[PDB]
């Protein structure tokens, strides 16, 4: 109950959203006409795992 | 309150660069051994990297952002662009999920296939685009980013009707790395460095050749004149001395190269060589060219060049001599087969590049470092 | 009120056309002051999106 | 809550403040207008005259 009021506050500000960023990532992918220029494109996406 | 950069502090680095983020829920005792360093390992991954260590109630996240992208960086069980296309899509699926939703397999192809972006239309009755989505989904699932309830996604492989119900878990909100604005005022990737590069102009040269050095296996001379070689060269001792200090790492540097090597690697660790084969025959073939430095002249930079067909006659040779002993995977392989295969996975560890149009091939003076032969047994009872 | 991006725009009036049949000496001060003062400001808000 | 009161103050003061703004605006233009109105009047009479 008590996180339902909280809730009810967290309901006046808390809204975010970043869907729309996905679309050009994903187009540009697209256009990645090979599979290590890709590889290189997720390397800018996000860099390395190790 | 006073802390020392020790073990743990080398340990909880180590651990964070092999993996892409560390889960609270999953790896308890690693994320709190990082915890209790985290003041100076964000002061010092500010002041040798510049990257921004992210910590969260779920997890810790190092934006491990390389100084110039390369291949082998990205995630490598993705083999295609459509890969990479199918997981933005699920990104962008995931941005439409509430936390612990659940969500069917369906659902989730559907969405997919309606908001794919690109022009030549994604389709589902195709293996190809399932295989795709099913690596995609996999990946996805490594990161927790989809819990799994129920059913089977490996049986979409041949039945596409076949149906999964998953569950969107917390971390769907913060996979995406922090990118200050909209991204459509930028109008190509490569001006995305330009904001690492807002954040980083005191000490840019150390940061970068620290970022160059770190995350590669090594870090390749650009000319006769490059200025990240001759700033190396200038700290050159306090670069070694404070390596030893803080870290697994030891030093090297030559006229054409210069390359972190590691000492003691462990379990959860990657380091080269290691099982596949094509790495003991690359260094075969690196004993190969280094027994012949006249006629496989090094150029200035420490590179040795040799053309596709070279290459193919030096492979000939190679199954000449070592040969008998190479695994049946290559023994039973064509030349020109082998010949791809290694020349990709050369690229992937950055020992040689291959100009696409002139055919000439570029081995970098990292690759000197290490020659394999086989024991003495072989040598007269093998491929003598 | 930071979260909500507040933001201001000026209104401006599109000079009528009229105005083109001068008039000079005794209607130039009217033109000249509606000129200056037709143009207020504007109050829009970005609330909760 | 206290956010929410805060902001809805700060709320408050500008809309008191932009009210006053908006109030004086529509005044500045009625007194205009009842100006051109005034002067079109006579105008007339001066016409008809």
């Amino acid at each position: 109950m008590t996180r339902y009021v909280q809730r009810i506050g967290e309901r006046q500000q808390h809204f975010r959203s970043r869907k729309k960023d996905y679309l050009q990532l994903s187009k540009w992918f697209v256009e990645c006409r090979d599979s290590e220029e890709a590889h290189k494109l997720s390397a800018v996406v996000f860099g390395s795992m190790t | 309150q006073t802390q020392l950069f020790d073990e743990k502090a080398i340990q909880g680095m180590d651990i964070l660069f092999h993996h892409y983020w560390i889960l609270r829920a999953e790896q308890p005792e690693w994320y709190q051994l990082i915890r209790e360093r985290e003041k100076v390992l964000r002061r010092y991954l500010d002041e040798k990297f510049g990257l921004r260590l992210i910590v969260h109630q779920h997890f810790i996240k190092l934006e491990k952002i390389p100084v110039e992208p390369e291949g082998w960086m990205g995630i490598q069980d993705f083999q295609e662009p459509m890969d990479y296309a199918i997981f933005c899509c699920a990104l962008a699926f995931l941005e439409g999920k509430a936390v612990d939703e659940q969500f069917l397999l369906s659902e989730l192809c559907q969405e997919i296939q309606a908001d794919y972006p690109g022009d030549f239309p994604l389709d589902w009755t195709l293996y190809t685009h399932r295989k795709s989505l099913i690596r995609a989904v996999k990946v996805l699932m490594e990161f927790q980013l989809i819990r799994t309830i129920d059913g089977d996604i490996g049986r979409f492989d041949q039945n596409e009707e076949q149906e999964v119900l998953y569950e969107a878990s917390t971390y769907s909100r913060y996979f995406m790395r922090t990118y200050p604005d909209d991204f459509s005022s930028y109008q190509h990737w490569s001006e995305l460095l330009k904001e690492d590069w807002k954040l980083n102009q005191e000490d840019e040269r150390r940061k970068r050749v620290y970022r160059k050095l770190f995350f590669s296996p090594g870090l390749h001379r650009l000319d006769q004149q490059d200025p990240d070689f001759l700033y190396i060269r200038n700290y050159r001792n306090r670069l070694a001395e404070d390596i030893e200090k803080h870290s697994e790492y030891k030093l090297h540097v030559y006229k054409n190269t210069a390359f972190l090597s590691i000492a003691e690697p462990r379990q959860y660790q990657q380091v080269f060589p290691n099982s596949k084969a094509s790495t003991d025959i690359i260094l075969q073939l690196s004993k190969y060219i280094h027994g012949e430095p006249e006629r496989f002249k090094a150029n200035e930079n420490g590179e040795i060049l040799m053309t596709e067909g070279e290459f193919e006659q030096v492979v000939d040779d190679l199954r000449q001599q070592f040969g008998t002993g190479w695994a049946k995977y290559f023994r039973d392989m064509s030349t020109k087969g082998i010949r791809t295969e290694l020349l990709r996975a050369m690229k992937d560890w950055m020992m040689a590049e291959v100009d696409s149009e002139t055919s000439l091939i570029r081995i970098k003076s990292l690759t000197g470092v290490m020659t394999g032969e086989y024991p003495s047994d072989f040598q007269t009872g093998g491929t003598e | 009120l930071t979260e909500y991006r507040m933001f201001e725009y000026p209104e401006e009036t599109e000079r009528p056309e009229w105005f083109s049949k001068e008039w000079g000496e005794y209607y130039e001060p009217f033109m000249n002051e509606w000129n200056q003062l037709q143009s207020r400001r504007l109050i829009l808000m970005e609330y909760k999106g | 809550l206290e956010q929410l009161e805060r902001e809805f103050a700060s709320s408050s003061r500008l809309v008191n403040q932009y009210h006053s703004y908006n109030q004086y605006i529509l005044a500045e233009r009625a007194g205009k207008w009842q100006d051109a109105l005034k002067r079109y009047t006579v105008a007339e009479e001066h016409v008809k005259g």
